[PDB]
């Protein structure tokens, strides 16, 4: 059974320009649990991410959160981008501040 | 704390 | 509130690429507190909330050791159920396994589990019962025999009703300050124009703990789900937990509509309004 990844991006604190805090992309719902994540700031891939130990939930599919620390800015542009077999191309996810 | 049984035991 | 301890181990196999990575967690509630990574570094069961390091070196060892050994069970696993399925050595495929207990708010025995799948899909699992055994097909017939044979149900009864609940009332109380804790949600609503038409009212709820929350709409006092959209709860990153729900409204109708929030460390319901 496969079954393609859910998507969020997100900021652990509220965005403030100029002030440091975390860039979350969290993936879930997906089988089997091989999975490419990548964070990107202005299109280009963050090389300092981390992520958290593979878990899974009662249905039995994945979930993982990726995580990287940041300063947002007015004029930056953040998103998640990631691969899966159930997907035919890369899925590109920008950082909203108010979602 | 994790389960102390036979893992042998519990191969399908 | 209630509680649980929840253990959860995942296999995969890569041929041609060296043998099966075994990945192994434990949570209580919605805090994991251990962690094995058959590739890491220390080749050890590792520590992940700060209570767990008041266990001394006999734990460590013994968590250590079984870890180990439920590794090399699901390397032999997936060999044998690669048989059963009468498929061919080049595929990758997938063993997971969890098992656990429950609480009431008396930290008394609810329910326990024990369950394994197999590429996705249930293969076989303990009945709420805890003496009897759900096989989801004919290949599992197979194993269902042999558990019952080597008297499993049994052994795993006595874990889950004796040793299950009695380590999580010790770490519940050995790490009584962040596990029994109860953070309210942070709540505020934003408003967002769609156009001159319609506009997006959206219910927040951060920095919350535990996990479990509802949020509901209402228009004039009366349940609202057209219209709607719920995100899944997800976390932070700091151990707190974050949610919205949003609510697409007419222009000029705005004041009908009230958020409702429900969770543990709310002594009462909140209601927002924009
Ligand atoms: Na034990």
């Amino acid at each position: 059974i496969q079954r393609t990844p859910k998507i969020q991006v997100y900021s652990r604190h509220p965005a403030e320009n100029g002030k440091s805090n975390f860039l979350n992309c969290y993936v879930s719902g997906f089988h089997p649990s091989d999975i490419e994540v990548d964070l990107l700031k202005n299109g280009e891939r963050i090389e300092k991410v981390e992520h958290s130990d593979l878990s899974f939930s009662k249905d039995w599919s994945f979930y993982l959160l990726y995580y990287t620390e940041f300063t947002p800015t007015e004029k930056d542009e953040y998103a998640c981008r990631v691969n899966h077999v159930t997907l035919s191309q890369p899925k590109i996810v920008k950082w909203d501040r108010d979602m | 704390r994790q389960a102390s049984i036979e893992l042998p035991s519990m191969a399908v | 509130g209630s509680h649980s301890m929840r253990y959860f181990f995942t296999s995969v196999s890569r041929p041609g690429r060296g043998e099966p990575r075994f990945i192994a967690v434990g949570y209580v509630d919605d805090t994991q507190f251990v962690r094995f990574d058959s590739d890491a570094a220390s080749q050890r069961m590792e520590p992940r909330a700060p209570w767990i390091e008041q266990e001394g070196p006999e734990y460590w060892d013994g968590e250590t050791r079984k870890v180990k050994a439920h590794s090399q069970t699901h390397r032999v696993d997936l060999g044998t159920l690669r048989g059963y399925y009468n498929q061919s050595e080049a595929g990758s495929h997938t063993v997971q396994r969890m098992y656990g207990c429950d609480v009431g708010s008396d930290w008394r025995f609810l329910r326990g589990y024990h369950q394994y799948a197999y590429d996705g899909k249930d293969y076989i699992a303990l009945k709420e019962d805890l003496r009897s055994w759900t096989a989801a097909d004919m290949a599992a017939q197979t194993t269902k025999h042999k558990w019952e044979a080597a008297h499993v149900a049994e052994q795993l009864r006595a874990y889950l009703e004796g040793t299950c609940v009695e380590w999580l009332r010790r770490y519940l109380e050995n790490g009584k300050e962040t596990l029994q804790r109860t953070d309210a949600p942070k709540t505020h609503m934003t408003h967002h124009a769609v156009s001159d038409h319609e506009a997006t009212l959206r219910c927040w709820a951060l920095s919350f703990y535990p996990a479990e929350i509802t949020l509901t709409w209402q228009r004039d006092g009366e349940d609202q789900t057209q219209d709607t959209e719920l995100v899944e709860t997800r976390p932070a990153g700091d151990g707190t937990f974050q949610k919205w729900a949003a609510v697409v409204v007419p222009s000029g109708q705005e004041q009908r509509y009230t958020c409702h929030v429900q969770h543990e460390g709310l002594p009462k319901p909140l209601t927002l309004r924009w």
